[PDB]
RNA sequence: CAGCUUUACAGAUCAAUGGCGGAGGGAGGUCAACAUCAAGAACUGUGGGCGCCUAUAGAACUUAUAACGAACAUGGUUCUUGCCUUUUACCAGAACCAUCCGGGUGUUGUCUCCAUAGAAACAGGUAAAGCUGUAUUUUUU
């Protein structure tokens, strides 16, 4: 339609693809390319279809690629995540020590996999090439298809000479 | 604290014995009651004496001493 | 603003010479300046317009009356031309 | 336009130095942006004592040194 | 001796300002704040720490093109392989710049960068100690959260000066996408909250302690910053600090040059979003949305600061970045904020007297410095000193004393109220911060804070330095206090070593991890079995690594983690028995109040306590607790009046001490208890040292009955449980929450102005194991979880010790009430008190224990 | 509304001194050939150009880390699983080399569009562009 995606649909399906002989390319050789703002949005939202990768960094605890080399090398796994051979032999023979007896210590934490990666260093004893992972913040957003913009949606709401740009703009 | 304004204020509602010295002149002062308020120090001041200092009395009628040439008040 | 006043308050600290319209020098650490420059100064001399001088302790001096303030060599330096 | 940070020497004996060669003490009581104090009445510097309470001019101010530490 | 200072120089990123003139100003004191900038985790404090030194330094040596641009922080106090992998920072691994102001007053400023998380308090502890100024950091978003309040809290007490970063308004602006007007409000709400959680000071954007910032992006201004650089053009300079008054709370402003009537008239949008929030939003937008060029001219126009040609072609969040550092300029105006702050030096004489007892300093006679925390700043190690008076030159001939023995050595001085000099150290190396390298200097100076190179061989933890020249000088000396590290440990890591070969290697880690991590009790315990109480679980981790890694090198076994579990009774004590081999005690757990005080002059004490928990007289007498574990002792028999030989108490109480240290049960300290001395049955032939000896012994033992008798109790800590989840997945955490044993909600905050319930619980510290994690894992990316022990609160284990029924299986954990017995044993077994697979708990003495308590 | 520089200029004398260089292009192309490749470049060396830039080459230390390449396939030796036994061909993991498929960077050429002086300024005048600007106690009534 002329209306959403307006500032492609002249050029998007081309052989190159097109956007190929403009100031939003290098050139016809096609190395570099340039946008303006609307396009990519246009683009942005075309792809989304496609590509709704879920990018608040959090989501990938555990998932991270270094989470995953240290899986494989704990021999631990994840439900969702894979699986492989141990990468060091997997030779225990514990022989219950004065030290990690049953009656020495107290199995109150479950201890599963899922832990020994997300803190290699604690819950692993001897954890050879185990790369240190991420501990990150958590996310606040709001993504939206709707008229309106620029409002509290599904937030808790509290309890109670012209300024410097004053009508150049409206917000 | 007591602003000098404010201690002006209360001279003035008294009515109580002023002694002025005057800015670069020392052998002279003033002797008076304080009438007046301005918003610098100026003010006017009827029933006022001049006086040699010791290094007496002299006459003298109602005067405002200017604002810039004030030094000391007292009251 | 005056950068000679920026130069006096950053002197703040160091001992600063100070002489008056009477001709009385002083030498101090500067307590505070403002924009006006109404000095305070610490552990200070003061030397009379005919020789003799005379030590004290906290000296306040208006700047109305301040002729010339000297800063120690160092402030040349930095950071306040640019 | 900032107020003469004399709050150190408030309710102290201060030795103001004063226009033409004089002097004046007494307990500073007060004082505003100009630089007038007001202050509870001492001698003029052997020694004579006038008023009860004093308030000296701005401008007439050559210093104010502390008499008390 | 030059040429060496030379080449360290030449190894080192060179400063805009010139470093000499910063020295000279350090050798002058009140040129010199000292700040921690500290708040919750990922506040961006370090990112701000990074901006600092990007506008100090020219050009920095490992800044990439990435970070330039303003992709990633370049958190430039990160340091260490571990903290830039792991995403933390972890130790305190500060900065020194001089900083103009708005009116450029230079100023030499000692940064410490915190760590936020949580169960790094021991380094924000450090930090509190060392700087007399602090800037809280908060996340706008996040807002001020229950961590940030026991921050502020906890920086009255030290105490120091309090400006406030509200960081990451950007989040508000494109994450929330808050309205301006909804933005200020948000704004409001936080100011309010921090007033709330401060008890005397009011903070706000005018009177310069709010400081608005986006690190992000880059950006901090306050009100008057912002004013000076944008608000002299339009307004004449008189009427400059009305206007900036005017800006913030409930103000408005129509078209009026230049009034500014409070309210009002149609169109609302306060003075604050009139000439603040919505320019920022403004910018942002066009920053982000508009056309380039017309964004250029606007920036010409309305800003008069130029978008450059190579800057034009870049992407948005970096263009924005550009944009907003180009308008707000390199940051003065928190300089200005933070001095406006720092009183200053009213303040640092009360905080001087906390650190280290109220008294009278000397200047010329001595110097003395708080050596404050071991680093390991270029590989080796330094000592973080800060030098409180004189000037300490480098290779001077110094005392010392880590703050173990602190209030020893105060006793001693009052007691005595020959020249015995105990340690003593040769300062090799002085130098500054920071980051990434050590400006050396040949001068420390009163006030500033150092590295030093020769201090470490001594102490251990906290410490204090001198360097006095006389009896009087040493009379009047004092010494600093160890740090109220706010957290505590709790947390268990018991060690072996994979080769017990190489033990030794391991011990000299350890020694090292004690010094380096100052938040880590180091026991060694009798069979073998090294102990390491944590913090908690990621700093465990943290220390772990810096051992497994560097320090040690070697593989190194660990426990699933345990707690400490400390003595405590239900009842009070119903029968007094001396032993032989002549004195009997008994005790009542002290109220719960009184115990709450103790955690946070004998008149006085007596009025204190009947302010507390309504004691008598005779009980105000009686009292003289110790240890601040605490419990206390109570000297309330009829005959002791008369008698003097229940007086001469400071020999008696020995064994008071010992006992409170290690209780019965656990061979783990006792807490929350009110002993009492029923009797004291001595006999006529004294042999003083003899008789003082068996009381140490006995009194022990006295505890240990009273103990046993007042139905006694393993306490289980409890994590007090921070959790900023989604608002819809609140469930989901109840859940978990419920799953585990311990576990309890007791509240569930809402976050003005986000989606995050801010929902604040307990879970004991065994239940813990990993539980952020399972968090994590469960809600999907979202309710970051903290851990932490700020209070000190303990709770029953939930049932009766003294069971030998007890539970069913070895290998799972156990049910509530078996569970109270079966931690006892276990820990018996680690102590190695009981010897065998299977075995039982039992108090003599005596008479076979008074014959079963008479059947 | 004042001033200074910078272009267009008029007609200068004409130094004069500056600056402008005594003139060498700007683009691009699925055009090549050639080197040199994480960016770094600290610190040193040795150039041009002024306690300092710009080029070079030399290690240091950086982190690499996620991305010379938001890409990922294939070989070989050795070690270990496992097919098993045997050949390929493989299962599934390590270590160290190699292989393609792509990539930039400058060096140069070559091929299609855009350009375009051979000098200009002094003394100021005209036009525009850029920065600095009201007396009553602390500055100049
Ligand atoms: N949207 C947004 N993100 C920010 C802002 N400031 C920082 N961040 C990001 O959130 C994280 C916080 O910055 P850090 O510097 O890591 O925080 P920190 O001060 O190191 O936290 P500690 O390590 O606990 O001291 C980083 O990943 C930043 O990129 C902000 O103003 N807006």
């Amino acid at each position: 339609d002329s209306q959403d995606d307006e500032y492609v649909k002249d050029w998007l399906y081309d052989s190159r693809p097109l956007e190929e002989d403009s100031k939003k390319v290098n050139g016809t050789s096609y190395k570099k390319w340039s946008f303006d703002l609307p396009e990519m949005s246009n683009l942005y939202r075309l792809s989304t279809p496609l590509r709704d990768e879920v990018t608040d960094k959090n989501y990938y605890y555990l998932f991270d690629k270094k989470s995953f080399f240290n899986g494989k090398a704990l021999n631990n796994a994840i439900p969702g995540g894979p699986k492989f051979e141990p990468l060091y032999p997997r030779e225990e023979e514990e022989d219950y020590n004065e030290f990690n007896s049953i009656d020495r210590v107290i199995f109150r934490v479950p201890i599963r996999s899922e832990y020994k990666v997300a803190f290699p260093h604690l819950y692993n004893s001897r954890p050879r090439s185990v790369r240190i992972p991420w501990y990150n913040n958590p996310v606040s957003c709001i993504i939206q298809n709707d008229e309106e913009y620029d409002t509290p949606a599904l937030f808790f709401d509290p309890s109670l000479f012209a300024p410097l740009l004053a009508e150049e703009e409206e917000l | 604290m007591v602003p000098p304004i404010n201690c002006i204020f209360n001279f003035l509602q008294q009515q109580t014995p002023v002694t002025i010295w005057l800015f670069e002149q020392i052998g002279i002062r003033i002797k008076g009651k304080i009438v007046g308020f301005d918003e610098f120090m100026n003010v006017v001041i009827d029933e006022a004496v001049e006086i040699p200092v010791n290094s007496k009395g002299t006459p003298l009628g109602k005067i405002l001493l200017k604002g810039d040439n004030i030094t000391l008040i007292t009251s | 603003n005056g950068i000679p006043v920026k130069l006096l308050n950053e002197a703040q600290g160091h001992i600063v010479s100070l002489e008056l319209t009477t001709g009385a020098t002083y030498r101090g650490k500067l307590v505070e300046s403002e924009d006006s420059m109404n000095v305070q100064l610490r552990d200070v001399i003061a030397t009379e317009p005919q020789g003799a001088v005379t030590h004290m302790d906290q000296i306040f001096v208006r700047g109305s009356q301040i002729k010339f303030i000297v800063v120690p060599d160092l402030l040349k330096n930095a950071p306040l031309f640019k | 336009v900032s107020t003469p940070e004399l709050k150190k020497y408030m309710d102290k004996k201060i030795l103001l130095n004063i226009n033409g060669s004089r002097k004046v003490a007494g307990i500073l009581r007060g004082y505003d942006i100009f630089l007038n104090v007001v202050l509870d009445d001492a001698m003029e510097i052997n020694n004579h004592q006038l008023g009860l309470q004093t308030v000296i001019r701005g401008n007439s101010i050559i210093s104010l040194e502390a008499l008390d530490a | 001796e030059h040429t060496i200072f030379t080449q360290l120089k030449k190894n080192i990123p060179k400063t805009r300002y010139n470093r000499d003139y910063m020295l000279s100003m350090a050798n002058i004191p009140e040129r010199i704040i000292n700040v921690g900038v500290i708040g919750p985790l990922h506040s961006g404090k370090t990112s701000l720490m990074d901006l600092l030194v990007i506008d100090s330094h020219k050009r920095i040596p490992d800044m990439s093109k990435n970070v330039e641009l303003g992709w990633k922080p370049l958190r430039y106090l990160d340091n260490l392989k571990q903290e830039i992998d792991r995403g933390l920072s972890i130790k305190l691994n500060g900065s020194t710049l001089l900083c103009t102001d708005l009116e450029s007053k230079s100023r030499m400023i000692n940064f410490l960068d915190a760590p936020g998380h949580v169960n790094f308090m021991d380094e924000t502890a450090v930090a509190l100690a060392a700087s007399d100024l602090v800037l809280i950091v908060i996340d706008v978003v996040e807002g001020v959260t229950f961590v940030v309040e026991q921050l502020i809290k906890q920086s009255i007490k030290n105490n120091v000066a309090m400006c406030f970063v509200i960081n990451k308004l950007d989040r508000l602006i494109l994450d929330l996408k808050l309205p301006p007007m909804d933005a200020y409000l948000k704004l409001n709400h936080i100011i309010a909250n921090i007033n709330s959680f401060t008890k005397g000071n009011v903070f706000s954007p005018i009177d310069n302690n709010i400081i608005f910032a986006s690190t992000k992006l880059g950006f901090t201004f306050t009100i008057k910053e912002f004013v000076s650089y944008y608000y002299a053009h339009s307004i004449p300079s008189s009427k400059i600090d009305d206007f900036t008054t005017r800006l913030w709370g409930s103000v408005y402003y129509h078209k009026g040059n230049f009034r500014t009537k409070p309210f009002e008239n149609v169109e609302k949008y306060p003075t604050f979003v009139e000439f603040i929030l919505i320019p920022l939003y403004k910018i942002f937008s066009y920053a982000l949305s508009m056309e380039k060029d017309k964004l250029k001219n606007l920036l010409r126009s309305n800003f008069r600061v130029n978008l450059s040609q190579e800057a034009l072609q870049y992407d948005p969040q970096p263009f924005l970045k550009h944009v907003l550092q180009l308008i707000f300029r390199q940051q003065t105006g928190l300089v200005d904020a933070i001095t406006r702050c720092y009183q200053p030096f009213e303040l640092f004489d009360n905080k001087t007297a906390h650190l280290s007892i109220p008294g009278k300093s000397t200047p010329e006679g001595t110097l003395w410095a708080h050596v404050l925390k071991t680093v390991d700043y270029g590989g080796a190690e330094w000592s973080l000193v800060r030098i409180y008076s004189g000037l300490l030159k480098r290779g001077d001939t110094v005392r010392i004393l880590d703050t173990s023995q602190s209030e020893s050595r105060q006793k001693r001085q009052l007691h005595d109220i020959s020249k015995t000099e105990t340690p003593s150290c040769e300062v090799e190396e002085i130098g500054l911060l920071g980051g990434r390298y050590v400006y050396p200097v040949h001068e420390a100076h009163k006030g500033q804070i150092v590295l030093i190179k020769g201090i470490s061989s001594a102490y251990i933890k906290s410490a204090t330095l001198y360097s006095v020249k006389s009896k009087e000088d040493m009379k009047q000396l004092k010494f600093f206090k160890p740090l109220d590290y706010i957290t505590e440990a709790v947390f268990k890591i018991v060690l072996q070593p994979l080769l017990p070969r190489e033990l030794p290697k391991l011990l000299d880690a350890l020694n090292k991890i004690s010094k380096y991590y100052p938040g880590v009790i180091i026991k060694v315990e009798e069979s073998g079995e090294h102990v390491i109480l944590g913090n908690g679980e990621l700093y465990m981790d943290c220390l772990l690594y810096d051992l497994r890694a560097s320090y040690a090198k070697i593989e190194i076994k660990i426990s699933d983690p345990l707690t400490v579990f400390s003595e405590s009774c239900s009842n009070e004590s119903f029968a007094s028995i001396p032993v032989s081999n002549s004195i009997s005690v008994a005790a009542e757990p002290m109220d719960s109040k009184m115990i709450q005080d103790l955690s946070r002059p004998r008149k006085l004490s007596k009025i204190l306590r009947t302010e507390y928990g309504w004691d008598s007289l005779a009980s105000r007498n009686v009292w003289s607790f110790y240890n601040g574990n605490v419990l206390i002792n109570d000297t309330l028999p009829d005959e002791i009046s008369p008698e003097l030989l229940s007086k001469y108490k400071e020999q008696i109480i020995q064994g008071f001490y010992w006992a409170v240290k290690e209780g019965p049960l656990a061979e783990e300290p006792i807490y929350g208890v009110q002993y009492k001395l029923l009797s004291i049955s001595v006999p006529s032939d004294v042999n003083i040292d003899v008789m003082k000896s068996q009381i140490i012994p006995l009194m022990k033992k006295a505890c240990y009955v009273g103990l046993l008798t007042a139905i006694p109790i393993l306490l289980e800590p409890i994590y007090e449980v921070d959790i900023t989840v989604h608002a819809p997945l609140l469930p989901i955490v109840e859940e978990l929450m419920k799953k585990r044993r311990g576990s309890r909600i007791y509240k569930t905050i809402k976050v003005a102005g986000t989606p995050l319930l801010e929902v604040r619980g307990q879970v004991p510290v065994i239940e813990s194991a990993g539980f952020e994690t399972d968090l994590r894992l469960s809600t999907n990316g979202l309710g970051m979880c903290q851990l932490y022990f700020w209070h000190k609160i303990w709770r029953k284990v939930p049932g009766d010790v003294l069971d030998k029924d007890a539970f069913i299986p070895k290998l799972k954990p156990a049910p509530i009430n078996s569970l109270s017995r079966d931690f006892v044993m276990k820990t018996r077994r680690r102590k190695g008190i009981s010897t065998g697979g299977f075995m039982s708990n039992d108090g003599p003495t005596l008479e076979k224990y008074i014959s079963a308590e008479l059947y």
